[PDB]
RNA sequence: AAGGUAAGUAU
C-alpha cells in the first residue's frame, strides 16, 4: 500500500531502508471457466523479498564526473567530425551519449537552448530563491534546465513493480476485482470528481 | 457462496444429476451479467473515481444546441453518403445490388454554401475496406477544401455527423490545430438533402469525381437570420428523412408555387414559411407518434424540440429498467404486507 | 451490510455506506435468487423437477 | 542540434480546389507540387494512436504521397529516425512517381545512403530538377557536383 | 596526481551534520502539517 | 454576467485532461523541485487525442481595473 | 547585470557557486587541486599546510549601503548603482510592525 | 585552481582559494621556517 | 496448496522490451534494405560532354522529323417491400476497429429502433435476458443481390 | 486498559 506507485493507487513512495515483503502478501487468485487458480511471485520458495533500495539506483558522484568527462570529450570529437561533414548532429548520434554528463547530453536537445544561453548566474539565483519563496527547495544546488535531470527513478520503480509481483500481485490487495473491470489497460484515473 | 469484494463464486454441497453442469454456467452468466451486481460494480466504480470508457470530448448536444448559433464560422462534415448503393425487391422475391455514386457533405450554416465531393464508384474497385476508405477520402477531400479556402474562410469548429469520423479528421488536421472538431449525440437530417432530386439526379448522371458548391439558403438570407435558415433548412432536411414523399407535397401547396432553376427550394413569402414550417413539424410529429404510438399533445417542447432534433429517446432495456429500481431506493415503500418467518 | 470492519477505520466506513446505500446487499442476494429461480424454472423437464 | 553548441555555450494534400443564376458551380481542382515543408511543432497529443491511424492511412490509401510523409515526420518527431528512414524508404518504393517522398527519403536518409535514394529517385522519375538540385547539395565534391548536374543536363 | 596518473590520496566522504539536521527539520515539518494533508501530497513531499 | 463567469472559472479541455491520470501507465518524473507533480494525460500515450488541446483564452491573465489605471 | 557580469568576466573563478559546476563538483575538484599541488603531501623536512574554513560573519547585515554604492559606480553606470543601492533602502513591513 | 606556472604556486603560502556565497575555503602551504615565523608572530601578540 | 506457474506482469518493463523489440526490428530492416540499396573520360572533362550533348541534340532534331458479394446488409430480407426501390448505405465504424462493412439503410433502422422502443415500453438458450449484454439480422450478398 | 458507542422512532 505504501511503495505501489501512484499509477496503480498506490502512494509511490521511495525507499531508503532494508523493507522485507512476507510471502504471503505475493499471492493471488483468479476465476477461470473450469475454476478458481491460485497464483503466487516468487516461487520455487525463495526467501523474502526486499522492495529495492534507491541508493542502488543513483550513481555515484565521482563515476558520473568520470561519465561525464568521457562523454563531453566523445560529444566534441563527434562534433568536429559532423563539421567536417557540414552535418548537423542527430539525436541517434547523441544515443549512447544519452542521459550521461554534467550537464546532461539531452541538454543540446532543449528547445529552450537559443534563450538559456543567455541564463548567467542562474546557480547563485536558484540558491538565493530561498529569500523570495517561503516554500523550502530541496534542488537548491541545481536547475532541472540547466544542468538536466542528473537522476533517473524508472528503472527503480520496474524494480520496485517487479518485486512486488507485478499488477497481478499489486492489484489482489487492492478493490480491482471489485470493479470487475476486465483488465487494467485501457482504464485511468481521476484525481478530483466533478463534485 | 459470492465473493463481492473479488467477483469470485462458488458452490459446495449434494449434487443431482445435470444440477452442477447447468448451475455452473448458470452462476458464470448471473456473475457477468447480475442487475444488481452491476450496480455494485458501477458504485465502486464511482467511488474509485477509476474509468474505463476513452475521455468524453465536448458534444454536440441538445443542450448546447443554442451554442451553436455563434457568429464563428462552422463546418458540417457528413460521411454517411461517401459508399452508396441501391437495392431493388423484385416480384419474384429475388433483390438485385446496384452500386451508385457517393457524396460528401460540406456544410456552412452561416453562408448556407454546401460542398459536395461526388464520390464515383471506379474509386471501390479492388478495396477490402469500405468503410476505412470512404472514410479517409472523406477526411482528405475536407482538408483540400479546408487547405482551398482562405484563412478567413477556414472555419473555427467542424462538427462531425458520424462518431467514426472523429479520429481521420483529428489526424488529418495536424496542420490545423486551432481548429476544433466535434462530435454530435443528436444526429442531423444531413443525409436526408440527397433526397432531393436536384442533388440525386446530379450524382447519379455524374461519371468522374468533382466539387460542387450548392447554397441551401438560397432567397433566405434577404429576410431572414442565418440562425433562422439553419433551423427552418433543418426542419426541411428532417421532415424530407422522415417521410419524402408527403414533405415533397406539402413543399408545393399549389402548382403556381414554383422553384428557379438556381434555387433548390421553393420561392415562398415570408408569411407562407411560417405556414409551411407548421406542416412540416405536423408531419414530423404525426409520423413520430406513428412510430412509437404516441400521441403528438402529450408531448413538452423539450420533447417536441429533441423529436425535430436528432436526440433520441431510446427506451430504457429491461436491464436498465432493473437497474433503475435497484439504484433507487424504493418508491414509496408501504410496509402493507407482514411475514413471518 | 456483511461487511466486517476489524478496526474503526471511519475513512473507510463512510465510503463503504454510500456503496451498500438503499439496501444493496439484500437486493443483490434477492437477484441471485431469483434468477437462479428462472434457470431451474426453465430446464423443469430436463432436471425432472 | 546546431554544431556551435558546446558543454556550456504534418498530413499535407495535393488538390486545391479554385473558389472561381447557376445552381450548380463546379470547382476545379488542381495538384500541389510540393507536400508543404517540414517544420512540424509535435502537436501529437497521443503519439501511439497517432502512430496507429496513420498506420491505417497507408493501407487503406495507398500511393499517397502525404501519408508516408506525415508518417515518417511523426515518427522523427518522437525520436526514432531509423523508423522514420524505413517508412520513408517504403513510401518512394510504392510511391515513386512523386518528388516529396524522394526529396523526403534524401532529407532522412544519412549521408551516402541519400546518394543511392536519389539516384533511384531519377532512374525512375526523371527529368525532376529538384531532384537533380537536391543531388548536387548533396554531394560535397566540385568535381562531383560537375558530374552530377552533367548527367542532370 | 594528475601527472603522475597515480593515485596518491583518497577522500574519506561523510554528510555534514548541518545537512543531518536540516532534513530532519524538512522531515518534521513534514509531519507537523499532516493534519489536513492527504496521504498523497505527505508521500510526495517525502520523496521530493 | 453569469455567462462569462461560468466561462471563467469552468473547467476546461487542458484542465479536464490534466486531471486524467492513466493506470497502470508509470510516467517519468517532469519536475525536480516538486514530486507527484504531473501533467497527468497531457502530451502522454492512452489520452485519446491525436492533437493537443488549444489553450483557452478565457483563462488569460489580466490585471485589476484599479491596478490597470495605476499602470 | 549577470550576463553583462559573465560577458566580461568581472567575478574570478574562485567566485562561488559557479554555473559550470554542483557544489558536489567542486568539492571533488577542491579536493583534487589540494591532492595536485607541488609536494603537498611531503613532511620530510617539517613543512606543514593548513585548511582553513570559515564565514564573513554578519554579512549581509553589516554592508554599508554609502561603500557599496560607491563600490558598485567602479563596474555599472551610476544610474544602476544608484538604483539598486536604493532599493536596499526601503521601508520592511510585517504585520502591523 | 590553476595557476599559470608552478613557480607562481610557491610564491605565496596561498595556494587555494575558494569564496562560496558568505563561506571562505582557503589552502595554505608552508615549509617549516614560515610556520616558524607565522607562530613567533602571532604568539608575540597573543602569548600563551 | 500450490499455486501454478505465473509470470509477473511488469506494465513498464514490458514497455522496454516493445521497445528494444522495434529498436531491433528497425536495426533488422536497415540491414536488409541497404543491400538493396548498396547496389548502386566524360567525367573529368567539359568540351566531350558538351560534343555528346550536341550530337545528342542532333539526334533528337533527327528523330523529330458492379459485384458486392459478401458485403452484409444488416436488416432482414423480408424488411424489403417489392416494386420498389431504396438506398443503403455504410454503417459508421472506427477505422481502427477491424470489422466486416455492413450495409445500412437509414429509414430501416429508425423503424427498427421505433419497434424496439415500442417493444421496451410494452414488455414492463438458458438466462435469455441477459445474453443480448453480452452479445444480428443480417444476410450475405452473393454475385450482387440474393 | 483504552484511543473501535452510529443518532434514532416503535414494541
Amino acid at each position: 500500500v505504501f511503495y505501489t506507485p501512484k499509477e496503480l493507487g498506490g502512494l509511490g513512495m521511495l525507499s531508503m531502508g532494508h523493507v522485507l515483503i512476507p510471502q504471503s502478501d505475493l499471492r493471488w487468485s483468479k476465476q477461470t471457466d473450469v475454476g478458481i487458480t491460485h497464483f503466487r511471485s516468487g516461487m520455487s520458495h525463495e526467501e523474502d523479498q526486499l522492495i529495492p533500495n534507491l541508493y542502488r539506483y543513483i550513481q555515484p558522484w565521482e563515476s558520473e564526473f568520470i561519465d561525464s568527462q568521457r562523454v563531453w570529450a566523445e560529444y566534441a570529437l563527434k562534433r568536429q567530425e559532423a563539421i567536417a561533414q557540414n552535418r548537423r548532429l542527430t539525436l541517434e548520434d547523441l544515443e549512447d551519449s544519452w542521459d550521461r554528463g554534467i550537464p546532461r547530453i539531452n541538454t543540446l536537445f532543449q528547445k529552450d537552448r537559443h534563450t538559456l544561453a543567455y541564463d548567467k548566474g542562474w546557480r547563485v539565483r536558484t540558491d538565493f530563491k530561498q529569500y523570495q519563496v517561503l516554500k523550502q527547495n530541496p534542488f537548491w544546488w541545481t536547475h532541472q534546465r540547466h544542468d538536466g535531470k542528473l537522476w533517473n527513478l524508472n528503472n527503480y520503480r520496474t524494480d520496485m513493480i517487479q518485486a512486488l509481483g507485478g499488477v497481478e500481485g499489486i492489484l489482489e490487495h487492492t478493490l480491482f476485482k471489485g470493479t470487475y473491470f476486465p483488465t487494467w489497460e485501457g482504464l485511468f484515473w481521476e484525481k478530483a470528481s466533478g463534485f | 457462496a459470492i465473493d463481492l469484494a473479488y467477483n469470485l463464486h462458488s458452490a459446495y454441497g449434494n449434487w443431482f444429476p445435470g444440477s452442477k453442469p447447468l448451475i455452473q454456467q448458470a452462476m458464470a452468466k448471473i456473475m457477468k451479467a447480475n442487475p444488481a451486481l452491476y450496480v455494485l460494480r458501477e458504485r465502486i466504480r464511482k467511488g474509485l473515481q477509476l474509468y474505463s470508457s476513452e475521455p468524453t470530448e465536448p458534444y454536440l448536444s441538445s443542450q448546447n444546441y443554442g451554442e451553436l448559433f455563434s457568429n464563428q464560422i462552422i463546418w458540417f462534415v457528413d460521411d454517411t453518403n461517401v459508399y452508396r448503393v441501391t437495392i431493388h425487391k423484385t416480384f419474384e422475391g429475388n433483390l438485385t445490388t446496384k452500386p451508385i455514386n457517393g457524396a460528401i457533405f460540406i456544410f456552412n450554416p452561416r453562408t448556407g454554401q454546401l460542398f459536395l465531393k461526388i464520390i464515383h464508384t471506379s474509386v471501390w474497385a479492388g478495396q477490402k475496406r469500405l468503410g476505412q476508405l470512404a472514410k479517409w477520402k472523406t477526411a482528405e477531400e475536407v482538408a483540400a477544401l479546408i487547405r482551398s479556402l482562405p484563412v478567413e474562410e477556414q472555419p473555427k469548429q467542424i462538427i462531425v455527423t458520424r462518431k467514426g469520423m472523429l479520429d481521420p479528421l483529428e489526424v488529418h488536421l495536424l496542420d490545423f490545430p486551432n481548429i476544433v472538431i466535434k462530435g454530435s449525440e443528436l444526429q442531423l437530417p444531413f443525409q436526408a438533402c440527397l433526397k432531393v432530386e436536384k442533388f440525386g439526379d446530379l450524382i447519379l448522371k455524374a461519371t468522374e469525381p468533382q466539387m460542387v458548391l450548392f447554397n441551401l439558403y438560397d432567397d433566405w438570407l434577404k429576410t431572414i437570420s442565418s440562425y433562422t435558415a439553419f433551423s427552418r433548412l433543418i426542419l426541411i432536411l428532417r421532415a424530407l428523412h422522415v417521410n419524402n414523399d408527403r414533405a415533397k407535397v406539402i413543399l408545393k401547396p399549389d402548382k403556381t408555387t414554383i422553384t428557379e432553376p438556381h434555387h433548390i427550394w421553393p420561392t415562398l413569402t415570408d408569411e407562407e414559411w411560417i405556414k409551411v414550417e407548421v406542416q412540416l413539424k405536423d408531419l414530423i410529429l404525426a409520423d413520430y407518434g406513428k412510430k412509437n404510438n404516441v400521441n403528438v399533445a402529450s408531448l413538452t417542447q423539450s420533447e417536441i424540440r429533441d423529436i425535430i432534433l436528432g436526440m433520441e429517446i431510446s427506451a430504457p432495456s429491461q436491464q436498465r429498467q432493473q437497474i433503475a429500481e435497484i439504484e433507487k431506493q424504493t418508491k414509496e415503500q408501504s410496509q402493507l404486507t407482514a411475514t413471518q418467518t | 451490510t456483511g461487511i466486517f470492519m476489524h478496526g474503526k477505520i471511519p475513512t473507510l466506513k463512510i465510503s463503504l455506506i454510500q456503496i451498500f446505500r438503499a439496501h444493496l446487499w439484500q437486493k443483490i442476494h434477492e437477484s441471485i435468487v431469483m434468477d437462479l429461480c428462472q434457470v431451474f424454472d426453465q430446464e423443469l423437464d430436463a432436471l425432472e423437477i | 542540434v546546431d554544431p556551435r553548441q558546446t558543454q556550456f555555450g504534418r498530413n499535407t494534400l495535393m488538390d486545391m480546389r479554385l473558389s472561381q443564376q447557376t445552381v450548380v458551380d463546379p470547382k476545379g481542382y488542381l495538384t500541389d507540387l510540393n507536400s508543404m515543408i517540414p517544420t512540424h511543432g509535435g502537436d501529437i497529443n497521443d503519439i501511439k494512436k497517432a502512430r496507429l491511424l496513420l498506420k491505417s492511412v497507408r493501407e487503406t490509401n495507398p500511393h499517397h504521397p502525404p501519408a508516408w510523409i506525415a508518417s515518417a515526420r511523426l515518427e522523427e518527431v518522437t525520436g526514432k529516425l531509423q523508423v522514420a528512414r524505413n517508412l520513408i524508404m517504403k513510401g518512394t518504393e510504392m510511391c515513386p512517381k512523386s518528388e516529396d517522398v524522394w526529396l523526403e527519403a534524401a532529407r532522412l536518409q544519412p549521408g551516402d545512403t541519400a546518394k543511392a535514394v536519389v539516384a533511384q529517385a531519377v532512374r525512375h522519375l526523371p527529368q525532376s530538377v529538384r531532384i537533380y538540385i537536391r543531388a548536387a547539395e548533396l554531394e560535397t565534391d566540385i568535381r562531383a557536383k560537375k558530374r552530377v548536374l552533367r548527367k542532370a543536363l | 596526481n594528475e601527472v603522475t596518473k597515480e593515485r596518491t590520496a583518497q577522500c574519506f566522504l561523510r554528510v555534514d551534520d548541518e545537512s543531518m539536521q536540516r532534513f530532519h527539520n524538512r522531515v518534521r515539518q513534514i509531519l507537523m502539517a499532516s493534519g489536513s494533508t492527504t496521504f498523497t501530497k505527505i508521500v510526495n513531499k517525502w520523496n521530493t | 454576467r453569469y455567462r462569462k463567469m461560468k466561462e471563467r472559472l469552468g473547467l476546461t479541455e487542458i484542465r479536464k485532461q490534466a486531471n486524467r491520470m492513466s493506470f497502470g501507465e508509470i510516467e517519468e518524473d517532469a519536475y525536480q523541485e516538486d514530486l507527484g507533480f504531473s501533467l497527468g494525460h497531457l502530451g502522454k500515450s492512452g489520452s485519446g487525442r491525436v492533437r493537443q488541446t488549444q489553450v483557452n483564452e478565457a483563462t488569460k491573465a489580466r490585471i485589476s481595473k484599479t491596478l490597470q489605471r495605476t499602470l | 547585470l549577470w550576463y553583462e557580469a559573465d560577458k566580461r568576466r568581472l567575478f574570478p573563478p574562485w567566485i562561488k557557486p559557479a554555473d559550470t559546476e554542483p557544489p558536489p563538483l567542486l568539492v571533488y575538484k577542491w579536493c583534487q587541486g589540494i591532492n595536485n599541488l607541488q609536494d603537498v603531501w611531503e613532511t620530510s623536512e617539517g613543512e606543514c599546510n593548513v585548511m582553513l574554513e570559515s564565514r564573513f560573519e554578519k554579512m549581509y547585515e553589516k554592508i554599508d549601503l554609502t561603500l557599496l554604492n560607491r563600490l558598485l559606480r567602479l563596474i555599472v553606470d551610476h544610474n544602476i548603482a544608484d538604483y539598486m543601492t536604493a532599493k536596499n533602502n526601503v521601508v520592511i513591513n510585517y504585520k502591523d510592525m | 585552481l590553476s595557476f599559470q606556472d608552478i613557480a607562481t604556486e610557491a610564491a605565496h603560502p596561498i595556494r587555494l582559494f575558494c569564496r562560496y556565497i558568505d563561506r571562505i575555503h582557503i589552502f595554505f602551504r608552508f615549509t617549516a621556517d614560515e610556520a616558524r615565523d607565522l607562530i613567533q608572530r602571532y604568539l608575540t601578540e597573543h602569548p600563551d | 496448496e500450490e499455486p501454478v506457474t505465473a509470470d509477473v506482469i511488469n506494465p513498464m518493463a514490458l514497455r522496454q522490451r516493445e521497445e528494444l523489440r522495434e529498436k531491433l526490428a528497425a536495426a533488422k530492416e536497415k540491414r536488409l534494405l541497404n543491400q538493396k540499396l548498396g547496389k548502386i573520360p566524360w567525367l573529368d572533362d567539359t568540351a566531350a560532354w558538351i560534343e555528346r550533348s550536341r550530337q545528342l541534340q542532333k539526334e533528337k532534331d533527327l528523330a523529330e522529323k458492379r459485384d458486392l458479394q459478401g458485403l452484409t446488409v444488416e436488416h432482414a430480407i423480408d424488411s424489403f417491400r417489392e416494386g420498389e426501390t431504396m438506398i443503403l448505405t455504410l454503417k459508421d465504424k472506427g477505422v481502427l476497429q477491424e470489422e466486416e462493412d455492413v450495409l445500412v439503410n437509414v429509414n430501416l433502422v429508425d423503424k427498427e429502433r421505433a419497434e424496439k422502443n415500442v417493444e421496451l415500453r410494452k414488455k414492463k438458450a438458458q438466462q435469455k435476458p441477459r445474453s443480448i449484454l453480452s452479445k444480428p439480422h443480417s444476410f450475405r450478398l452473393e454475385q450482387g443481390g440474393t
